[PDB]
């Protein structure tokens, strides 16, 4: 009955900083324990995140190297709930402009092109827009790089320089947030508050 | 819409917040782990924490800040004061820090904003600027707002854009501490230059001054002095500039 979180620790980028935002969700849930994930000699998680920031050859490289995709796989298979965080939302799909011709894990249609704007990253905060239960407001983003989808799997949109992109994505139980929750304040604890809730609660 | 952003400086000595605060209501007010937390709580947009510490204990004190706040921060944050190669910005940013602010090294090796933005990216390198006007010309200076350099500002902004610098901070040494308000001229100088964001810095006193920065093109504006003798109320300040107009992040 415990609930086990699993966050993929390979990088590339600062990764810690999305583990101590989820122990910060979790301080008010007992028997929630989260683990750092290289490997994938353990058993299934009932949440498992993909973080990172970075490119995204890199990404892609550090989840085959330590033999992580197969692992990723699995919880999509029997229906645990997988969150990419940042460029782990941009590994989600099928490729990227940023790394031309490396295959991601193409877990939702769709592709990741560079933003349109004059000025690159898009830094900052922003607001979302969510279709529903996630909280609409302001969370930080640091990106170049924009998903591609078809509507049915957009969650949340934003709008940068004058182009609306999503800003959140959900096919089933795989959910991406293209922002930083772990550095958007109280209202990205509410939205890691509501990941871990969405797991409990199928 | 990206917000405009209000971001606070704490000038830090030996690990501690100098002075201390007017925040009796914290349990320590020269804690740096627990001021930050306390304007992420008010709304706060980022924090940048600047070391003006001249301990010979300075680089492993700046390291244990970074570590402590990592720890327990929930929005962004810059470090700056005395980063003066690509070995201890490395230390930082690893550490946890999302931006490291360089001055006078980035002065005297403009290359090290390359090594910086080409390891961790363009986004990790804030390039503060320290700029007064010297015979109808504003001049970079560098040791903390003393050396003028023979610099002029329009030459190190572009410069600043192609060595790869994510960000400007931008003082105009003679507004700093003076709550004043900002160095609106300096700010409308340099903002057809670049297309960096730019961090308006020094001299903001009253909530108008924010407005200003706004609207001489500033992406964000920073306040040290306003903020650590609780002269200005973040929620307030950012309720002005809405009713003004002004895009801020402004929750329930
Ligand atoms: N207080 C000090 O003794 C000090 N020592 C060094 N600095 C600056 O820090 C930077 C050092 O960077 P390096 O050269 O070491 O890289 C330089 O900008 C120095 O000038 C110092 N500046 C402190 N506060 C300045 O005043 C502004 C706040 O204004 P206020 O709202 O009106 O209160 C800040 O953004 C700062 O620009
Ligand atoms: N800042 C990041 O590394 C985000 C992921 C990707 N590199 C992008 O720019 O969109």
């Amino acid at each position: 009955m415990g609930m086990r979180i699993g966050i993929i620790s390979v990088g590339p980028g600062n990764i810690m900083n999305l583990y101590r935002g989820v122990k910060r969700a979790s301080e008010n849930f007992e028997d929630v324990s989260i683990e750092l994930v290289e490997s994938p000699r353990n058993d299934l998680y009932d949440l498992l995140f993909i973080p990172g920031v970075g490119h995204f050859g890199e990404g892609m490289r550090r989840l085959r190297e330590n033999d992580l995709i197969d692992f990723v796989r699995k919880h999509v298979e029997d229906e645990r709930y997988v969150v990419g965080v940042a460029l782990g939302m941009q590994l989600l799909f099928e490729e990227s402009e940023e790394a031309p011709g490396v295959k991601g894990l193409s877990l939702i249609e769709g592709n990741v092109v560079k933003l349109r704007s004059r000025r690159l990253p898009h830094m900052g905060w922003n607001e979302v827009i969510f279709k529903d239960t996630f909280p609409n407001g302001y969370y930080y983003f640091v990106h170049t790089y924009r998903a591609v989808c078809e509507e049915e799997h957009v969650l949340g949109t934003t709008e940068y320089d004058g182009e609306i992109f999503p800003s959140a994505v959900r096919k089933g139980r795989i959910l991406g947030f293209q922002f930083h929750p772990e550095k958007s304040s109280k209202i990205g604890r509410k939205l890691l508050e509501k990941v871990i809730e969405c797991s409990l609660s199928r | 819409m990206l917000a405009k952003r209000i971001i606070a400086c704490l000038d830090v000595k030996d690990g501690r917040v100098v002075k201390g605060t007017n925040f009796e209501n914290l349990r320590d007010s020269g804690d740096p782990v627990e001021l930050g937390k306390f304007y992420s709580e008010i709304g706060i947009d980022e924090l940048v924490f600047l070391d003006i510490t001249a301990s010979v204990e300075k680089r492993k004190t700046m390291l244990e800040l970074v570590e402590k706040v990592a720890e327990q921060i929930d929005i962004p944050f810059t470090v700056g004061g005395g980063i003066h190669d690509f070995e201890t910005a490395s230390e930082l940013i690893l550490r946890g820090a999302d931006k490291v602010s360089i001055n006078t090294a980035a002065v005297e090796n403009p290359s090290l904003i390359t090594q910086i933005a080409q390891t961790f990216g363009s986004q990790a390198v804030v390039v503060a600027i320290d700029a007064k006007r010297v015979d109808g010309e504003f001049m970079v200076f560098t040791y903390s707002g003393k050396k003028n350099t023979g610099i002029l500002l329009r030459d190190w902004v572009v410069e600043v854009e192609k060595r790869g610098a994510g960000e400007i901070l931008l003082t105009s040494i003679d507004r700093d501490g003076t709550k004043s308000g900002y160095d609106t001229e300096m700010i409308r100088f340099v903002r057809p230059l670049t297309t960096l964001p730019i961090i308006a810095s020094g001299g903001a006193g009253k909530m108008e001054h924010f407005l200003e920065a706004f609207l001489a093109g500033a992406d964000a504006a920073l306040a040290a002095s306003v903020f650590h003798f609780r002269e200005i109320d973040v929620r307030e300040l950012k309720e002005y500039l809405k009713k003004h107009g002004v895009n801020v992040r402004l929750e329930g």
